[PDB]
């Protein structure tokens, strides 16, 4: 499952877990594919659930 | 409740979202805050907690008049008492 597979599915709005922060930036694995969160988000468990537009930015790892 | 925890959260960032201009205009700016609510779904307070100082001035203005909608129930309530809030417009 490669980084151009993930860049082909379409980004969605919703809520991912597992959501981590590298530097100003979420991110966080859903379909072998890692999806970053933009525009206005809003979190909750700890800060590791984030609501909003996720988008495919490249393969899990 | 998780589809009642999902649809509040999109309810709050609907409310924010339509009470936040020009959002392009700072396209690649960031900015995070915490929020306080109140069980109605006011805003008790908002404080900023880093990010570019003009986005996070609209970001504020937004929040504070977003008209929040009151929780499903308590248990969502709960969930965003103090909700993290991310604006990184594109």
């Amino acid at each position: 499952t490669t980084d151009a597979e993930c860049l082909s599915k379409p980004a969605f709005d919703g809520t991912l877990s597992n959501v981590w922060k590298e530097g100003d930036s979420r991110y966080a694995n859903f379909e072998n594919c890692i999806y970053e969160l933009s525009g206005i988000g809003i979190g909750y468990d700890n800060d590791t659930s984030w609501n909003g537009h996720w988008t495919p930015v490249r393969a899990a790892d | 409740s998780g589809a009642d925890i999902n649809n509040y959260a999109g309810q709050i960032k609907s409310a924010i979202e339509s009470k936040f201009y020009d959002a392009s205009s700072y396209a690649g700016k960031t900015c995070t805050l915490r929020i306080k609510l109140a069980p109605d779904g006011m805003l008790l307070d908002i404080k900023p907690e880093g990010g570019d100082p003009a986005l996070c001035q609209a970001a504020l203005a937004a929040a504070k008049l977003a008209k929040i909608p009151k929780p499903p129930s308590q248990a969502v309530y709960e969930v965003f008492k103090n909700a993290p809030l991310d604006f990184k417009p594109a």
